[PDB]
């Protein structure tokens, strides 16, 4: 029903926000790894 | 600028050397007379230029100057009533400046520089404007012509002129950073004008012909092709759509065809009236005329100018219809250019990119949401003139794969003087399903079923015609002969349409619906009479058949009374005759 | 009753793409302003040497006007002329012997032509 | 300007082509004079000029030329022909040089033979109906003033006889249009390309007997004359026609004896230049080249005179799908197609109406121009004839005895139509005679089947009988 | 049926001959382009 | 990044670059001009003096002075992943749905290697397309190439979308019950207009079919080289999925006529002499390299099934494209115009249709013990109904025998109910039940092709599933 | 090379009544067979390979469909040889090319197969060579001819198609080998119009 679809979209956006927040922490380490790998 | 000299002259092709740095598809002034040319091939220090005019009398060594810009059109107020050539030069100005003969090298602005337009601002200083937003409005012939920002111009409004009379050159709007916006802007003809998104073609395009608007409809954003051998009635059909369409603006492109038909349009259309606005019909029609005796290189320019003007008017929220009088002429011009270029053809002389050019031209149509936020749509009806009626010719076969509708003409009906001479078996349309809600809401709740029944009867008649050709028409049973007779009735008094008769020329959707309902009611009553043993030949003598035949000559205003009376007459005739 | 798959996939993909685009922007803005770092002459020396090595014959090297006084050893070794262009920030333009062929080692080009291979490892390291 | 410069150093002579080097100052499309060692001077036109060498097509044959002695000299930058009103009773060859023995024409002007494209705004609507005297033309395929109405012919079909009959009989009907004035006779410009001796003699004798030679400009290109003059001949003839019509208010009727020969010459030139061909080996620009010839006819706003074109072309094997008739039909306004089957029946002129067409018919006929029933009668005749032909096809399967009386009636209409309406011989039928014959023919059918005619016209004219017109 | 078969095969032969002519002309133009590119350099 | 300045010739799609020996043949290059706009290009001929680059897009604005060319990859490569499901692409691997670009697990050449003939195995299990005229009489087996022969106006796209959002496997029929077997649909669109593109997008998203679909949509106004590459990209993704993740992949190619025309134009551009009918002489081999990438592999549980869709140019099967497709593919499904104009959808004509692998995919343990017999009986009965319906026009209803009238009724009800399915999704059991109900109209014992045991088991039912109880 | 060609005076017994009786083919003769879809052409060829008096059977697939070739490759290892009772493949050589394999290989497949057949014949055996489809091979030959830019002749087939077919079919015939031992090669070249 409509309630199920609304719950699905709410939970999808919530877990997307969770993924974004959990990747924010490791962003800097990832950027440092990319920088050290690219530069010869 | 890039300046060179003429190295070799061969018909409409001039090779200029010393043109390093010149860009492909740029405009060049070939010769001392400054003939308009386009660079189509670069080879070292030399450039290959196709001259949009006549090269007779040119001498080797004359200067060639490259303007550094591609072919462009002036888009703005002042086009809605004039006739233009392939490179958008006003033919009235050419006649005034040269006489009854079109002479090469005449330079004249596409938009009149003396006409004053009642400018009316629609923006305020400090406002942020994007491409396609409305800077203001100007009345042209009752059309609220909107002044638009060029699609790739961004900035903030600084100063806007007050309401008054100004020419197209007047910078009515001056943005910050010194950007001046005039009443008109130039656009390259080969770049499709950007849009926000494409919409689904929900509404139909009312051509005013019973067969085209009923059996094979074309939607508002759709594309149609009408191929046929010479004499079938392609151009008369194009003129009929121009006269009786429901499109706000009509762009007629006479690519490489007769000049007499262009004269006929220029003379008849001012007298005819706009079915919706009520004013003269000529006030909504833009003609790009490239007669067959004009230079071949101008045909591609004519097609592109027409479609670009159609796109520009679509950007103003109008509903534009674009009828190309011939695309096979464009293909032949491309073939001549390729022959000059010494290239290997793909099929029957045409260069390999002809299919890509046709696809790009036909894909410019469609209903879109403009960058200004409003709604606009362009419908393209492309006429095809195959050599000898050969529908396997590469132009027709490439058109078959990109059009949403296909109106095939056959020489058999043209010889019989049965017009519009549409080959029902060879025609199709892909918009029937998408237009059903509109037909239900605007015609009747059962219009799709009625049209499907008519198509089924025509299909049955076509299937039985095979046996008719084998055993004759009288060797069939009563039911099959009745089907044949009903198909004949349909063909003779529903699909037929006299494009010159004052009343039969236009036929609204409801009149065609009434005629279809009358014909199908007659079919059901005749089938009931046959099933009970009444002779078919007795049925064929009913004067109500003559009433059905005459139904198409009744005027729109007084049609519904005739429809009700004829339905009552059908019921009474087949109840009395059982 | 099956749109949940599309919804969750779109949400996860949007989060992943936004995170990776932020990685792009942060690494791009960090790699900028290299001459402000005192170790820039060494890395641009490496850039110039690899650029001239890629070309069998080098005519001239074109770089930032302020970066010219840091590329004289290889210029004297190879005879290439130093040319000043403000547009070539943080990069060395290597010109072939005839001038038809030319190599650029701009840092943005480095990142653009490396990210396609890097992304597979970057995604696994990040998540 | 008038000083002579000679370009020697020919480097190639094969077929009709000729290459000359160090001629970079020869304008494109210029006319040159080719002089050989014997002192004879040929003709030539530049078809491709570059800074290296220029290519010149030779009007005459190349026999006797030699690379060591041949000399090429410029005549003028643009091919121009001297035109004047004095040439009304003159003959000329394919290149405008007089062949009647009279002194050369004193040119009032020198106009470019290539012409210029008429401005569509300056054109008028062709509305003046012309009563040719032929029922299949006057009624069903009406020819108006300023129209292009080619006659599609065959190998043995008498197209030349039909054209001569039209030129002898064609006139306007001032009273029917309401003008009520006397009208000057037509001036006939006769262009012949590759014309044989029989055809030329027949035309000369016909124009002598009718007395039109005193007002007919003739450009004659014999069948044995060089085939490159056929390229220039129609352009010169149409230039003279345009000059006369639009500078002296003459009404010019132009007859092009054979466009198939012109197409053959164009194909020869294209193949010599290795131009990319269209269908059947004809050059790609054949459509444009024929358009530049046909589109020179019409009427001009504000000008009294007009140019009416009646081209004659022979379809190779009666193949209407051939490139020549196809392009001509695409360019011109309809066609008058002759039928071989009708000719075999002894029906002259053998004009079968079904493939015939006149696009400007509606502008010339109707109420206040010829008669109110003209268009409706034409449509009814076309429909009934097509039904009769279909019934003939049905007879060819099921036999005449199996038909109903309706199909028998339509078949009788069809064969009486062919025997009376089309077949008229050498008589000059007025439009009223043609219309009354058409109504007499339609009277054979039941009155209720005239579904394409309004009841007013039916009541006013239905009822007449064929035997009543002539006994 | 035999007459229609003969007509069909005659039309097929004519079309194939036209296609062969087109291929031959394409070969000629390709060869002549190659030759004129070679000697002119 | 190497940049190859020194363009010396531009004409149409071609441009010549000098001193570019380092460019590998077939490589993709990036053409840049004065304005900074970058175009696409493919190296079609490389030599010591120069290389020939064929430009994807239009060459307007290019010039010999400022044009620059740079290589991107030596061989045409596509980055594939399992996350491609639920995405849309422009036929060259670039997302067009607005979602961020995928993270490629691996990058594979689009010109996939041929399957080893001894590596393959027999197609054995059928695919349920939800269409009665396809499931029952023209069964599609996993690993078959079953083209759909359409016409100019026939609704090929609607049938394609219906099959795409209705196709499924039936593990319960085989007794495996392996719902663990994934299913994916790879859709390749070539030379489609905006209307068809919008229709496909809406149809794929309205029923959630996008969750198991990969869309390679190439518009009609896109460069033709992209049209050529689109089936290669789609088949590479299908092969990767099927043979690296055990997926059962169904591939739909629309429309192969547009692909052949693009191949024709590109071959003509490279100054190649056309073969028969003006098409390239190597069209058969190219179409084979496309089609023969479908099948099943011994030792692997995946499968690739192809449904090419091509429009006959004049409903003519003598045309080179349908001729070669019939040469390469196993059978065909032919759409009928007379059925379509009678209001029947899907307009599939059983008489000209054929499935060459049908006999191996139906029967005991696969669909049902009576499938083949029912299909044969339906074919024969429909042929009899059609010929009797043609005869009744001349001889009348009464003159026919009673069994002839029964065949008339059978043919009419067949066209009304079996073929005229509409927008339903019919499992094979439902279609078989409808077929048995239709055959029940014919007298028992006249059903010669079906054995008496199956007749006793199923004959007798009446028509209520389509009308009266949907 | 062979020592001497022999007259077709002995029968090639296929084991099938209609062919062995009504339309016999000599040991060393050449026969053709057009194969419709369901006409059991594959079953007929299997019976020829299984029951004929030929010692060694050579099967050549020029341009067969992948699944059609796969059927053969899966089913031959299962068929048994009546002469010995073991698998039939122990006297069979398979040359298989699908439509996606290189065109030159598909064109040279029949030559490779017939050369192997002639080699086996030179050992004194009787060999039955079976081209699975000569129309596919002719299509490959036409493709190669077009790639070489030769005149299309009739229907695109190169003008030397008849010459190549004659050269292929003349390799069949009962001969006396260079070693003085009798052998024969029989060709059944299927055609698919
Ligand atoms: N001699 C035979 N005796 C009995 N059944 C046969 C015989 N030949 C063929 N069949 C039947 O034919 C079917 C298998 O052969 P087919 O599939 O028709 O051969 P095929 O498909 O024509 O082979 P191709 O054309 O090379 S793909 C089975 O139903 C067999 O029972
Ligand atoms: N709908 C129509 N109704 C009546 N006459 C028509 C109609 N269409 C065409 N005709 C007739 O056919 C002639 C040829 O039509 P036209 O359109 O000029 O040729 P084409 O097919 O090249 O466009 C017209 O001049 C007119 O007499
Ligand atoms: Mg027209």
């Amino acid at each position: 029903t409509e309630a199920l679809l609304a719950r699905y979209r709410e939970r999808a956006e919530a877990e997307a926000k969770a993924v974004r927040e959990k990747a924010m922490a490791r962003l800097d380490e990832a950027v440092a790894l990319v920088l050290k790998e690219v530069l010869p | 600028m890039i300046q060179g000299v003429i190295q070799k002259i061969a018909g409409p092709a001039v090779i200029a050397k010393g043109m390093l740095g010149a860009r492909m598809y740029d405009i060049c002034k070939v010769g001392e007379e400054g003939l308009v040319g386009e660079i189509i091939r670069l080879d070292g220090d030399t450039a290959f230029v196709q001259v949009y005019e006549d090269t007779s009398g040119l001498k080797v060594g004359e200067p060639v100057v490259s303007t550094g810009l591609p072919l462009a059109v002036e888009l703005g107020p002042g086009m809605l009533n004039g006739i233009y050539d392939g490179i958008q030069r006003p033919l009235e100005r050419i006649r005034e400046k040269t006489g009854i003969y079109i002479t090469r090298g005449v330079v004249v602005h596409a938009l009149d520089r003396e006409k004053k337009w009642a400018w009316t601002p629609m923006v305020k200083p400090g406002d942020e404007v994007r491409g396609g937003m409305v800077l203001g409005t100007v009345p042209e012939f009752g059309f609220t012509h909107k002044i638009l920002v060029p699609p790739d111009v961004r900035g903030r409004v600084k100063e806007v002129k007050p309401a008054g009379e100004y020419t197209v050159e007047e910078p009515v709007v001056v943005l910050e950073d010194g950007t001046e916006l005039k009443m008109y802007h130039t656009w390259p003809v080969r770049r499709a004008r950007p849009v926000q998104r494409k919409l689904d073609p929900n509404t139909p395009f009312l051509t005013g012909m019973r067969i085209l608007d009923v059996l094979f409809p074309v939607a508002m954003g759709g594309t149609a092709a009408i191929p046929g051998p010479f004499g079938a009635g392609k151009s008369v059909t194009q003129q009929s759509l121009a006269k009786w369409s429901n499109a706000d603006v009509v762009v007629y492109v006479g690519c490489g065809e007769r000049g007499n038909e262009m004269t006929d349009v220029l003379v008849e259309f001012p007298e005819l009236t706009d079915p919706k606005t009520g004013g003269p019909l000529m006030h909504r029609t833009v003609l790009i005329a490239n007669t067959s005796n004009m230079p071949v290189a101008a045909r591609e320019a004519s097609i592109y100018v027409g479609v670009t003007i159609a796109e520009y008017f679509r950007d103003q929220g109008f509903s534009v219809a674009l009828m190309a009088d011939s695309t096979s002429r464009w293909a032949e011009a491309l073939r001549e250019i390729s022959s000059r270029l010494e290239e290997m053809p793909a099929e029957e002389g045409y260069p390999p990119y002809l299919a890509a050019r046709l696809a790009a031209f036909y894909e410019r149509a469609g209903k879109v949401i403009t960058l200004g936020g409003e709604e606009g749509a362009v419908t393209i009806v492309g006429a095809v003139s195959p050599p000898g009626g050969d529908m396997s010719e590469p132009v027709t076969q490439s058109t078959l794969r990109i059009v949403g509708a296909f109106w095939r003409l056959d020489a058999s009906l043209a010889f019989r003087r049965h017009f519009p001479a549409i080959n029902w078996n060879g025609s199709y349309s892909l918009f029937t399903s998408a237009l059903d809600p509109w037909y239900r809401e605007n015609v009747a709740e059962d219009y799709p079923e009625l049209r499907d029944a008519i198509s089924e009867l025509l299909q049955r008649e076509a299937g039985l015609q095979e046996i008719v050709q084998l055993v004759g028409p009288d060797a069939l049973q009563d039911a099959e002969r009745l089907v044949i007779e009903v198909g004949r009735i349909i063909r003779e008094d529903f699909l037929q349409q006299n494009a010159y008769h004052e009343v039969d020329a236009y036929c609204s959707m409801k009149k065609a619906y009434g005629i279809m309902k009358m014909i199908l009611a007659f079919y059901k009553e005749a089938e009931a009479a046959i099933k009970r043993g009444v002779s078919i030949d007795e049925i064929l003598q009913l004067p109500v058949l003559e009433r059905i035949g005459r139904a198409r000559y009744v005027s729109e205003e007084e049609f519904p009374a005739y429809f009700e009376e004829a339905m009552k007459e059908i019921q009474g005739a087949f109840k009395a005759l059982a | 009753e099956s749109a949940g798959e599309l919804l969750v996939a779109t949400a996860r993909t949007q989060a992943r793409g936004e995170v990776l685009e932020e990685v792009r922007r942060r690494v791009r803005e960090a790699l900028e302003a290299l001459p402000q770092k005192p170790e820039w002459p060494e890395v641009v020396r490496k850039l110039a040497l690899e650029a001239l090595e890629a070309l069998p014959g080098a005519k001239a090297l074109v770089a930032n006007p302020e970066d010219l006084p840091h590329l004289e050893a290889l210029a004297r070794e190879r005879g290439v002329e130093l040319q000043a262009e403000p547009a070539l920030r943080l990069g060395v333009r290597a010109v072939g012997a005839e001038g038809k062929t030319q190599v650029e080692n701009s840092l943005l080009a480095r990142l653009d032509r490396a990210w396609d291979a890097l992304s597979s490892k970057v995604a696994q390291a990040l998540w | 300007d008038l000083l002579k410069k000679e370009y020697t150093g020919i480097t190639y002579i094969s077929g009709p082509l000729l290459f000359v080097e160090n001629a970079k100052d020869l304008a494109y499309g210029a006319i040159v004079d080719i002089k050989d060692g014997t002192g004879r001077v040929r003709g030539g036109q530049v078809i491709e000029v570059s800074e290296e060498y220029a290519v010149i097509q030779v009007f005459e044959e190349t026999t006797g030329l030699d690379l060591a002695t041949t000399s090429v000299s410029l005549v003028e930058d643009v091919a121009r022909l001297g035109v004047s009103k004095e040439m009304l009773g003159r003959r000329f060859n394919g290149i405008g040089k007089p062949i009647d023995g009279l002194p050369p024409i004193t040119p009032e002007k020198r106009l470019p033979i290539t012409g210029l494209p008429l401005n569509p705004v300056a054109r008028r609507k062709p509305e003046q109906f012309i009563q040719t005297g032929i029922s299949t033309i006057d009624v069903m395929n009406t020819l108006v003033r300023g129209q292009k109405l080619p006659i599609f012919s065959g190998s043995g079909l008498p197209a030349n006889e039909i054209a001569a009959q039209i030129a002898r009989q064609a006139t306007v009907r001032p009273d029917l249009s309401g003008e009520g004035e006397k009208e000057e006779p037509f001036a006939v410009v006769f262009a012949a390309m590759g014309i044989t001796q029989r055809e030329l003699s027949y035309f000369i004798q016909e124009f002598e007997r009718t007395g039109a030679l005193s007002r007919s400009v003739l450009f004659l290109n014999k069948a044995d004359d060089p085939t490159i003059e056929r390229i220039l001949t129609p352009r010169m003839a149409l230039t003279v026609a345009e000059y006369l019509a639009f500078e002296h208010d003459y009404h010019v009727l132009v007859i092009l004896t054979d466009m198939t020969n012109y197409c053959e010459a164009l194909r020869e030139i294209g193949a010599a230049r290795e131009e990319i061909p269209g269908r059947r080996g004809y050059p790609g620009y054949m459509y444009t080249d024929l358009a530049t010839i046909y589109e020179r006819a019409g009427v001009v706003e504000g000008k009294k005179g007009s140019v009416t074109q009646i081209p004659i072309l022979s379809m190779p094997d009666d193949d209407r799908t051939h490139p020549i008739p196809d392009l001509t039909g695409y360019i011109t306004e309809g066609q008058i197609q002759l039928s071989r089957e009708l000719h075999r029946k002894g029906i002259y002129p053998p004009i079968d109406p079904l493939p015939s067409l006149s696009r400007l018919m509606n502008n010339g006929v109707g109420k206040g121009k010829t008669r109110e029933d003209h268009k409706q009668v034409s449509d009814q005749l076309y429909s009934a004839y097509a039904n009769g032909v279909d019934i003939r096809k049905l007879v060819a399967i099921i036999g005449e005895d199996a038909l109903t009386e309706n199909d028998r009636r339509y078949l009788q209409f069809a064969d009486a139509f062919e025997r009376f309406f089309i077949n008229q011989g050498q008589q000059n039928r007025s439009i009223e005679e043609s219309l009354q014959i058409a109504w007499a023919l339609l009277s054979m059918l039941p009155q209720g089947e005239l579904k394409r005619i309004s009841k007013d016209h039916i009541g006013k004219y239905y009822g007449q009988k064929l035997e009543e017109i002539w006994g | 049926i035999p007459g229609i078969r003969a007509q069909i095969r005659f039309i097929q032969q004519v079309l194939e001959q036209r296609e062969r002519e087109d291929t031959f002309r394409l070969k000629r133009i390709k060869g002549k382009i190659e030759a004129r590119e070679a000697e002119e350099e």
